[PDB]
């Protein structure tokens, strides 16, 4: 909020404009990945009140209703595990982190009961052992066997989930990617902010004093410099982050792939 | 709006090449913007010093404008792999992959040309009119267990 | 004599309340583990020693010498 | 120490000897009043941008703005998570969202008047499940489905030297 | 709204148009504080010359 | 203009819509078999 340097600055044109453009492209396409890859189911699912399905004990997946957040514990333990002006603005996304609980909740209980029909197209119910032989089925394994060791494969389930917890909280740098992302954003700004102290080669960073101290004819030429390397250090910022943004949607491409062919369904792809 | 992304590729199209055809008038700090006005109304000497300016001003405006080009190019042919893939697998053959061919069990899919892509329409195949039924998982006949 | 100068010498460069932050500033300090000399105060007497930028002049006396 | 902002009572020990508090990044978060040496933080006074929330010029000319990174107290009237939206009035319905505003607020066309509410992630379907039960299908329906994609962009050409001096 | 689109019909959404910022309501007199001045009652009041 | 030029493509559209046709008679005649040989 400098007169005499918007009055500079209208002579390089329609750079900000340009930019912020690009800008606005960024934000948008973050709220379509999210969408992209949580929301394809179309009804919310919910969870019979009984939760007895034949040994299996899935309490550590699904939402807790004693915790007000709704999440089940494996999600709190996310949450806690991973913690983290001058005209700069970090939008809110669109979907709320209960929203986005909610979503998958209703994954979870339509897996439960219905296997991939609810995927395919009206959810039919399923008793879950005999879904968990048709996945035997799946490959290649006879049926029976299922039946006959019940029990014991109930049993290995359960452990197995109950370590998963044990794991990701004994893991030192389980969840390095999402905290990498926090991370590099948080950096990125502070060397934007950072950077206009730099004088780039005037006489002073504070416009103020230059204005001050200086003669308008020579001011004019001390201000062109901050100008210009202001603006060079917000482009590169600019650029800095459409490629991370690209980079960041072929990840979530990625994600929905997979959410659609390992959760809705039985996939054969190797490993 | 059915055929917003292709119309959404034009659009960036043009409006990249107005915004750098637009950006000759900026001055950029010379005293105007038309180099033969500079020719003619300055010495060499000076005239030099403010055509630097107008130089150094289109330089980067030209060298944004290819930079955005690449990204986008490299956008756009990561979508044309897709593309290839959806042909190959879904139809030229019937894939297995859940929900890739479109919604429900995938039948075949029929191809059909546009201005800059393409326009699949998938068959798919969608139970309906369910019915309750009561089951088990064997039946118990002279003392051993059958399964269908 | 001589002693090698341990982590001493820092001082306050800029007057600026700063909290909880690690800060990197070029100035004139008193290298550690560098070598420093050494007098007494018993008699004879104390010679000129040329101001070069800077002295870090530590005593350790009881008496107001 | 030249600046703008609004000042408010300090809680922090400045040492004796200082004259300016610091943030990360040079940021001048405080300053001690060379008369009578209070403490006293420096906030910028409120900034942000404005956005139009608008349901085509073919349906009407209504419209709603919203203040994105302020409250009102400050500037029909509702607060935001987002920030606080003017123009609209919030309802208890839940529909399908059309104009996103954020932080799960969307607005829409009544029909006569334009109305901010919360997100409908769907209706909900308890599949009833039991231990002995099957559900299967008697008729089927096939569907067809387009999918559109994008391959190819414009071939562009440019000539270096005549853009730049004709 | 128009003045962004450069386009008298604008469809159905939401356009970030501009920026509002508060203005400063006031100027604070610029000062330190002082304390003392130097020798002039002594100049010019002096008994003898 | 000002040096900005447009290069045409270089199969026409009605050569795409050729490619289209054909594999469009393919599908409908041979199933699967036309992409894995004869
Ligand atoms: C064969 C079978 O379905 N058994 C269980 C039964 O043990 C349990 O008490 C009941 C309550 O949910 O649910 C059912
Ligand atoms: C269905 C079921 O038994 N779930 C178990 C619960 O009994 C147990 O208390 C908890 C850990 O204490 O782990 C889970
Ligand atoms: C296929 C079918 O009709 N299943 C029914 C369901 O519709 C009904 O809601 C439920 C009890 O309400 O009993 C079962
Ligand atoms: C006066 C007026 O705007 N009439 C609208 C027209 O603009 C619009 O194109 C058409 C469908 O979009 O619906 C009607
Ligand atoms: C929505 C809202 O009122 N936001 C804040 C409020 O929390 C705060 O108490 C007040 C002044 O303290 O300024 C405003
Ligand atoms: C006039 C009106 O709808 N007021 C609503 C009320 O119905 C709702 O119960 C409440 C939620 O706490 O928010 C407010
Ligand atoms: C033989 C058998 O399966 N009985 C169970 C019954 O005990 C249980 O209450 C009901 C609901 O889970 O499911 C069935």
């Amino acid at each position: 909020d400098s007169t005499e340097c918007s009055n500079l600055l209208l002579q390089y044109g329609s750079f900000c404009t340009q930019l912020k453009r690009a800008l606005t492209g960024i934000a948008v396409e973050q709220d379509k990945n999210t969408q992209e890859v949580f929301a394809q189911v179309k009804q919310i699912y919910k969870t019979p009140p009984i939760k007895y399905f034949g040994g299996f004990n899935f309490s550590q997946i699904l939402p807790d209703p004693s915790k007000p957040s709704k999440r089940s514990p494996i999600e709190d333990l996310l949450f806690n595990k991973v913690t983290l002006f001058n005209g700069l603005t970090v939008l809110p996304p669109l979907l709320t982190d209960e929203m986005i609980a909610q979503y998958t909740s209703a994954l979870l209980a339509g897996t439960i009961t219905s296997g991939w029909t609810f995927g395919a197209g009206p959810a039919l119910q399923i008793p879950f052992p005999m879904q968990m032989a048709y996945r035997f089925n799946g490959i290649g394994v006879t049926q029976n066997v299922l039946y006959e060791n019940q029990k014991l494969i109930a049993n290995q389930f359960n452990s197995a989930i109950g370590k998963i917890q044990d794991s990701l909280s004994s893991t030192p740098s389980a969840l390095g990617k999402l905290q990498d992302v926090v991370n590099h954003n948080a950096q990125a700004l502070n060397t934007l902010v950072k950077q206009l102290s730099s004088k780039f080669g005037a006489i002073s960073s504070v416009l103020n004093d230059i204005l001050s101290r200086l003669d308008p004819p020579e001011a004019e030429v001390q201000i062109d410099r901050l100008i210009t390397g202001r603006l060079q250090s917000l482009q590169t910022y600019v650029t800095q982050q459409l490629i991370r943004a690209a980079e960041i949607r072929a990840s979530a491409n990625l994600a929905a792939t997979k959410m659609s062919e390992c959760v809705l369904g039985q996939s054969k792809r190797v490993d | 709006s059915a055929l917003g992304k292709l119309q959404d590729v034009v659009n960036h199209n043009a409006q990249a090449l107005n915004t750098l055809v637009k950006q000759l008038s900026s001055k950029f700090g010379a005293i105007s913007s038309v180099l033969n006005d500079i020719l003619s109304r300055l010495d060499p000497p000076e005239a030099e010093v403010q055509i630097d300016r107008l130089i150094t001003g289109r330089l980067q405006s030209l060298q944004t404008y290819v930079t955005q080009q690449l990204i986008r190019a490299a956008e756009i042919r990561a979508s044309a792999n897709l593309a290839a893939t959806k042909m190959s697998e879904c139809v030229l053959g019937q894939s297995k992959r859940v929900d890739f061919c479109g919604k429900g069990y995938h039948l075949m899919s029929f191809p059909q040309s546009a201005p800059h892509g393409v326009v699949f329409l998938h068959v798919t195949y969608v139970p309906a009119q369910e019915k309750n039924f009561t089951t088990a998982p064997a039946i118990c006949h002279d003392g051993k267990a059958h399964f269908p | 004599a001589y002693t090698n100068s341990f982590t001493r010498g820092v001082y306050y460069p800029d007057k600026v309340f700063r909290s909880s932050v690690l800060h990197s500033t070029q100035d004139l300090f008193l290298p550690f583990f560098s070598n420093v000399t050494w007098f007494h105060a018993i008699h004879v007497d104390n010679p000129v020693l040329p101001f070069n930028d800077g002295v870090y002049f530590a005593s350790t006396e009881k008496s107001n010498i | 120490l030249t600046g703008t902002g609004v000042l408010t009572e300090s809680n922090k020990k400045f040492l004796p000897f200082q004259q300016f508090g610091r943030d990360i990044a040079d940021t001048t978060d405080a300053v001690r009043d060379p008369q009578t040496l209070e403490i006293l933080d420096i906030t910028p006074c409120s900034f942000g941008g404005v956005s139009v929330i608008t349901p085509g010029t073919n349906t009407s000319n209504q419209v709603a703005v919203l203040y994105q990174g302020v409250n009102c107290t400050e500037v029909n009237v509702f607060q935001t998570r987002a920030g606080c939206l003017i123009g609209a009035e919030y309802v208890n319905s839940s529909y399908e969202c059309d104009i996103p505003i954020g932080a799960g607020i969307c607005a829409s066309y009544q029909t006569q008047s334009i109305i901010a509410y919360t997100m409908s992630l769907g209706a909900e379907n308890s599949v009833a499940y039991s231990n002995n039960s099957i559900a299967i299908p008697t008729n089927f329906t096939i569907s067809v489905t387009t999918e559109i994609l994008p391959v190819s962009m414009t071939k562009t050409s440019v000539d270096c030297t005549m853009y730049i001096c004709g | 709204t128009k003045c962004t689109l450069k386009s008298f019909t604008v469809e159905k959404g939401i356009y970030q148009t501009s920026n509002f910022r508060v203005q400063p309501t006031e100027s604070i007199v610029r000062f330190p504080n002082i304390t003392n001045l130097c020798p002039f009652d002594e100049v010019f009041n002096a008994t003898r010359f």
